[PDB]
């Protein structure tokens, strides 16, 4: 996925982050979750 | 006029002068994400 600054309008627009997104098989094997605020995953809430 | 409200019942309640604001608590998370003209009280 790429991404552009703020202004960009029309045509200055070239990429300056790419990020290389995954799916990982990601597990906590010594650790628990002690503040989640909603039950639901993927949220911004859940960021913290 | 009567300080910060701190809950619902239609009527809202209000803090009591006696010992809220507690200092002992605040917001939960570093996600706070507050700039839409929030309301503090101290």
């Amino acid at each position: 996925e790429f991404f552009d600054g703020r202004d960009a309008v029309a045509g200055a627009l070239a990429p300056e982050i790419v990020l290389y997104t995954e799916n990982v098989n990601l597990e906590t094997p010594d650790s628990h979750v002690v503040y989640k605020p909603e039950t639901s995953n993927n949220s911004h809430a859940n960021l913290g | 006029k009567e300080g910060l409200q701190i809950g619902k019942d239609e009527k809202p309640i209000y803090a009591d002068k006696t010992y809220q604001p507690e200092p002992q608590v605040g917001e939960e998370s570093w996600t706070d994400t507050d700039g839409t003209n929030e309301k503090f009280g101290g």
